[PDB]
RNA sequence: GAACGGACAACGGCCGCGGGAUCCGGGGGCGAGAGGUGAAAAUCGGGGACCCCGCGGGGACGGGCGGAAGCGAAGGCGGCGGCCGGGGACGUGUCCGUUGAUCAAGGACGAAGGCCGGAGGAUCAAAGAUGAUUAGAUACCGUCGUAGUUCCGGCAGUAAACGAUGCCGACGGGGCGAGGCCAGGGGGCUGUGUCCGGGAGAAAUUGGAGUGUUUGGGCUCUGGGGAUAGUACGGUCGCAAGACAGA
């Protein structure tokens, strides 16, 4: 399924579109930008997302809008972090370990 | 050796209820604090922690089988 | 009939016992049937104590001891002769020397 | 007045598909189609509405979760973190 | 084959009586960055009668060092661990008496991220053995005297205490009220993270 | 005493006596010999006398080498084998301190396991 | 396990067996308004801004204490009122409890 | 031996040979009645009852100062619980087992446990239905 | 039976931390073998093996302590911390007051191997493949290798599931031990081994396998010469393997 997130600030109301995550739900409030807290829905870089917890819509390039793990039931597993180089090694769901 | 009429150095090494009558280990007190001029009663065997009311310490702690009395206590038992 | 009163095991009031590997024949024997000979004797052997004196780079160097457990299965250890030839009535010894 | 001994709510697919496919659907649809306690109301009241989609039709609560269950074991451990 | 082969000694911070323990080779060279290469990953272990060689009695740890820098055919070489001999962690368990032994993550002052293994055992108050609540309790107690010891401190007299083995007298010394111990040792320090 | 230490790795398994010599860090090794290196058939190699004739020329080849002293790791082969050293562990240490090398803080350093995997041979175990 | 315990879920059984209590919403802001509540527990599984009100009314009239049951409102119906889950309970009196 | 186990302990309590009326308790029958109907109102079990008057009060039996039991005291004041608190202590027992196998369903020793909590719990409802202490309905709520 | 107290506990379920070893990947060194065996061969090795040092990945497993020591109803349970749960013994002027013992039927648990669906796969390894041994060798030995071994949900329901010893209960000699609780007076309860006697026994042996022709505590089960045969038929259960029962 996909998520219908309705964004409302002092200007206007975005309406953004995301696939649904288990454990979403509808009046859920969601976060989404670089370090947000790092909860179930919320969407951030993955420089701030704790390795080992699986995440999903995973971008391949920066500001993609995301592309790995979009269908269902998938996840991709953070395994690692390099600081240096700002490189993040993640397990696909296919299993392929993906820089 | 008689057994009717067992002599009194036997009766306390054997069990309680393996006595020709049973016989309880177990007594009442008076406890005395110093600070303190009543005098709390408890069992010898107690469950409970018992403190004087006022000027409150604590008397005696539960423990495995008598209970352990606390800091300076006279006690002095009860029977009649 | 009854062989040994402990039918040759140390289980007493347990069920199970879990099994180790012979260090000699790799079988599985549990590890309370298991004859079990710790040895703890120098790294360097005796003979040679002599010319590792002249060699230490160490005034007073003490040589370290090798520890092993050898953990042997009943079968190997009459071979390896761990366990000795005994007659019946000395079956029930059980103090060693 | 069972009906049926051991099928239960495969008896529908009658004798077709094999016993094995039957057997393994049948956990499934017990699962897909059973109401489930609401974890906002309260009640039990939360049935499927779509595959991915569970909401309680009492307090209208409406939640992603898995296709034929509300929760997976993918989607247990990422919350319960 | 082997003349190609240059010399680079070894060096410890200040905390030993021995500043440099030996000497370790490597291939020639053109660049320096090559040579970064191939040393400043390498890592030695060195015995602590090594390094403080009047004391033998204090020649049952040995100490694991990485090199970090090189400059001018001298290897820069930080604190990369500890561990007991051999002849010592086996030494120090006897059978018929409990075996107590527990670990602990713990940062210094300094942020180096250490996991502390120490081991005791009980000793004769005919088999010495404890009770596994009181195993439990001076564990407990293992655990707070680790991280006073070495969170308070930063690492350069951390790696002071573990030669002097004053984090296994304040085991012997905080135990003895609840447990007669003996050879409270600490058996080994690896380092799992570094400040930079 | 101006010697130079560097480490003997002295594995002794059953078949093979290995005498590898390296520097201080273990990484860049300056000579090893092994014991089949020294006889030609394939049941000595684990013997004594091969283990001495191993010993023999790596120690020749590390002093010329500038290696004076050294540290010696006796091993088995360890993990779920054995972690005894062979036969020809003592005679390689034998002859490694007679030829010239002055040995300091020999250890014993085999793969011990906290609970190994599974060995092989099988329940029944290795029937001869 | 030791067989009793003195917790909430001793004594706010024991304050609806001797005392008196109101289940439910509507009953609870009828008392807050009238300041004749003394305590209040409420389910985690109750609404939030219905339990902000509460939160809110309790922190005007004397500080009441509201409570956030660990558990649902079907596990308030695990105490002495069973016939129907609790979503919160308004104390009047408890009348032999400590809970206040 | 015990019912459902092997072991064949005899730590009991017991009673003097001749029932001494405490003359170190200062209060008087009545007022012993009175504290016991009050504990009972406050919550207090039966047993926990005279635990209390043990320790605290230093009444060793009630039969000794009252010449009643505790269950006779609060069956004439009608104060008797619906429930024997033999049974509600095995209903409060398996309850707080089955709520722990509610989220830790692998637990076979506790499911175990569960079996043998109910047997005793069915034993003792079958007595006391017997005796008409309790409802020849009642049924443990499940 | 219930409560309570201070203890005790490899009792279970889960969560988290950790340990080194095997194997693999990768980098550096070395330079000819290594492996494996009773002996060899297969195998890998100048495309740099083995060995040495670092890093990495992954699954499995808790060595030493570890014992005629603990716990559990049995199967079984051994790194550490926490949570939830359980347990027996002891102690007690706590409660209830006969609520009990044993069991057809019935129900639950039940090692290994096996089966089903899902995940995973390091080691080991049925089958299979080889190299040998051998008169032969479908085996023992070497190497490799699938199922499997692992986890989750379920099935299955068997073992030399043994103490080859049903459960409950009364009584019955000393000694030595390393359990737990209590007491403080080589003490009491309760487990647990051991040794020597008594009694028993065909004997080995044995604190019950004793208190049995001086034969009677209760309750359940089983045996009735060997073989046929734990086979067939019928039945029930199981996805199957088969299980139960049974001539
Ligand atoms: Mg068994
Ligand atoms: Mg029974
Ligand atoms: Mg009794
Ligand atoms: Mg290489
Ligand atoms: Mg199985
Ligand atoms: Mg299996
Ligand atoms: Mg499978
Ligand atoms: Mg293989
Ligand atoms: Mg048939
Ligand atoms: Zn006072
Ligand atoms: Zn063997
Ligand atoms: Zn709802």
């Amino acid at each position: 399924p996909l998520a219908k997130i309705r964004v409302d600030t002092g200007k206007c109301v975005r309406r953004e579109l995301l696939v649904a995550v288990e454990g979403n739900y509808v009046g859920q409030k969601v976060e989404i930008g670089d370090s947000v807290p790092v909860a179930v829905g919320n969407a951030l870089k993955l420089k701030n997302i704790p390795e080992g917890t699986g995440v999903c819509s995973v971008e391949r390039r920066p500001y993609d809008g995301g592309k790995m793990a979009k269908s269902s039931g998938a996840y991709v597993t953070v395994v690692g972090h390099n600081r240096d180089t700002n490189i993040t090694t993640v397990r696909l769901p296919s299993g392929e370990k993906r820089s | 050796k008689d057994l009717a009429f067992p002599t009194a150095e036997e009766l306390r090494t054997t069990c309680k209820r393996k006595r020709l009558i049973p016989q309880n280990n177990s007594y009442f007190l008076y406890l005395r604090c110093k600070s303190c001029d009543i005098i709390i009663l408890a069992y010898s065997h107690s469950q409970t922690r018992r403190t004087c009311p006022g000027c409150n310490m604590v008397m005696l702690m539960p423990k495995g089988g008598k209970a352990r009395i606390e800091g300076d206590v006279k006690i002095k038992k009860i029977k009649r | 009939p009854v062989k040994r009163k402990n039918h040759g095991r140390a289980k007493k009031n347990r069920g199970h016992v879990k099994l180790i590997r012979c260090d000699n024949c790799a079988s599985a024997v549990p590890k309370d049937k298991a004859i079990k000979r710790f040895q703890i004797k120098s790294l360097i052997e005796a003979a040679a104590h002599d010319d590792v004196r002249t060699a230490t780079i160490y005034e007073e160097y003490e040589v370290p001891k090798f520890f092993h457990k050898n953990q042997y299965c009943v079968s190997c250890a009459v071979h390896l002769k761990a366990v000795r030839c005994r007659s019946a009535e000395g079956r029930k010894d059980r103090s060693n020397p | 007045s069972r009906g049926t001994k051991k099928v239960g709510i495969v008896g529908k697919y009658g004798v077709r598909y094999g016993s094995s496919l039957r057997k393994r659907i049948k956990a499934i649809e017990i699962s897909q189609h059973a109401k489930y306690e609401c974890k906002a109301c309260g009640k039990t009241s939360v049935k499927r509405e779509v595959v991915g989609i569970w909401k309680c039709k009492a307090c209208a609560f409406t939640f992603a979760g898995g296709a034929f269950a509300p929760t997976t074991s993918a989607g247990a451990h990422s919350n319960s973190i | 084959s082997f003349a190609k082969k240059e010399w680079f000694s070894l060096r410890i911070p200040s905390g030993f009586v021995t500043a440099e323990p030996g000497k370790t080779l490597c291939t020639k060279q053109n660049t320096k960055a090559n040579l970064e290469k191939y040393l400043l990953g390498r890592n030695f272990e060195v015995n602590q009668g090594d390094l403080n060689p009047g004391n033998e009695e204090s020649a049952v740890r040995k100490f694991r060092f990485i090199v970090n820098n090189v400059n001018g055919r001298i290897a820069e070489s930080e604190f990369n661990g500890m561990e007991l001999t051999t002849e010592k962690k086996r030494g120090i368990v006897r059978k018929w008496h409990t075996l107590i032994e527990a670990f602990r993550d713990v940062c210094t002052k300094d942020g180096y991220h250490l996991r502390v293994f120490v081991t005791a055992l009980t000793k004769h108050r005919r088999t010495c053995y404890a009770k596994t609540s009181d195993v439990k309790k001076v564990r407990r107690l293992m655990f707070e005297v680790i991280e006073n010891e070495v969170s308070g401190s930063e690492l350069a007299k951390v790696v002071k205490k573990l030669s002097v083995e004053k984090l296994g007298k304040e085991i012997e010394k905080k135990a003895s009220v609840i447990l007669p111990l003996q050879n409270c040792y600490t058996a080994k320090v690896k380092v799992v993270k570094r400040p930079r | 005493k101006d010697l130079v230490f560097g480490v003997a790795h002295i594995l002794a398994t059953s078949n093979d006596t290995f005498v590898h010599i390296t520097d201080l860090t273990g990484s860049e090794t300056v000579c090893k010999v092994s014991g089949g290196m020294k006889v030609k058939a394939h049941r000595d190699e684990s013997s004594p006398y091969a283990a001495m004739l191993a010993a023999q020329d790596a120690a020749q080849k590390a002093i010329e080498r500038g290696i004076t002293a050294v540290h010696v790791k006796l091993r088995g082969r360890g993990g779920v084998k054995s972690a005894i050293p062979g036969p020809g562990a003592q005679a390689a240490l034998r002859a490694l301190i007679r030829n010239g090398l002055k040995l300091g803080r020999v250890e014993d350093a085999t793969p011990t396991p906290t609970d190994r995997t599974r060995r092989k041979g099988g329940r029944r175990g290795r029937r001869l | 396990k030791r067989n009793v315990t003195d917790g909430l879920a001793f004594k706010l059984p024991l304050a609806m067996r001797t005392g008196v209590y109101k289940v439910g919403y509507k009953s609870a802001i009828k008392l807050l308004q009238a300041g004749r509540t003394k305590y209040i527990v409420a389910a985690a599984n109750f609404p939030s801004v219905k339990r902000k009100l509460l939160e809110y009314y309790a922190a005007l009239s004397n500080n009441v204490p509201v409570v956030i049951f660990k558990g649902s409102n079907n596990e308030l119906a695990k105490v002495c009122d069973h016939h129907y889950r609790i979503g919160v309970i308004s104390i009047l009196d408890d009348g032999e409890s400590g809970l206040i | 031996a015990r019912m459902h186990s092997k072991g064949r302990g005899v730590s009991e309590s017991t009673v003097p040979y001749n029932r001494v009326r405490p003359h170190w308790v200062t209060q008087s029958k009545d007022e012993v009645v009175g504290t016991i109907l009050s504990l009972s109102r406050k919550g207090l079990k039966p047993s926990e009852i005279g635990k209390i008057m043990r320790d605290e009060y230093a009444i060793g039996h009630v039969r000794n100062v009252t010449g009643m039991n505790i269950l006779q005291i609060l069956r004439a004041h009608g104060l008797a619980p619906a429930i024997p608190e033999d049974l509600c202590a095995l209903l409060d027992k398996r309850a707080g087992i089955l709520s722990h196998l509610n989220t830790f369903r692998n637990d076979k020793s506790a499911r175990y446990r569960l079996n043998l909590v109910e047997s005793r719990m069915y034993r003792l409802a079958r007595y006391y239905k017997r005796t008409m202490v309790l409802p020849a309905t009642w049924k443990p709520h499940a």
